[PDB]
């Protein structure tokens, strides 16, 4: 708003913009960060494969859930016909 | 009052200019420690989340 | 408005307030101003008396104007 | 005017108000400041007496300066006497 405030914001922007370009340099150069960054990045790849496995395991679970029900109509059909005998 | 009320604002813009230029140089140079210490601590939290 | 602007107005007020209290001192002490100020103040007293005279002169003016009508009607009667 | 800005100003006021009460403590306790503060305060007393002297020296000046006129008009009446006595 004011000429004063507008200056401050100009400053914080320069300050902040450095700090960002700072962390960009640090994280891409300094080794201790760079590992923890790859350790996360790798652990993303595995936690991604763990999804695909959970995807298929949900599918065979599904396939089984219906096969259990189509099994369930079968043994629930012939309880009706023996019960008519008895 | 209105004399310092202005300057107080001005002053903070200074103190800020003082403090941050100092440290940002250090950070550029590899000192000051806050800049390799905290991004670690939040990266390690981020890791712990994953 | 801003802390800056608010300061300025504080300043102008102090500045302006002096300048007024300055002219108050000047006009009430310095002789050349102090005469021209009395010259006006005196010429107010006269231009005030000139009003009272204009007041009475209007009054009789109005007095005579209707007397003048008081005539002009009476002539228009006999014809 | 924002809730954010209003906070900052609350902060600067607390920060600034300390810094003032800080300088008040420093200047009234720490010796090196406290001398330079008395050195100024003393040198005010002298520069104040130097004014009174300049006041009289102006005043004793102003008073012999019209007496340069009283001796000016007296040596003038003597001049018109070389016109008459020559």
């Amino acid at each position: 708003s004011s000429d004063l405030e507008q200056l401050c914001s100009h400053v914080n922007e320069k300050i902040g913009n450095i700090k960002k370009t700072l962390s960009l340099r640090n994280c891409g150069q300094e080794p201790t960060l760079k590992t923890v960054l790859n350790k996360i990045g790798d652990e993303i790849i595995v936690i991604n494969e763990l999804l695909n496995k959970l995807e298929l395991e949900i599918q065979y679970q599904e396939q089984t859930n219906n096969s259990l029900k189509e099994l369930c109509e079968s043994l629930e059909e012939d309880y009706k016909d023996i019960e008519h005998l008895k | 009052d209105p004399i310092r009320s202005f300057c107080g604002k001005l002053r903070s813009l200074a103190s800020t200019l003082d403090c941050e230029t100092a440290r940002l140089q250090r950070a550029l140079d590899g000192e000051e420690s806050d800049f390799e210490d905290y991004p670690m601590r939040i990266l390690y939290d981020l890791h712990s989340e994953v």
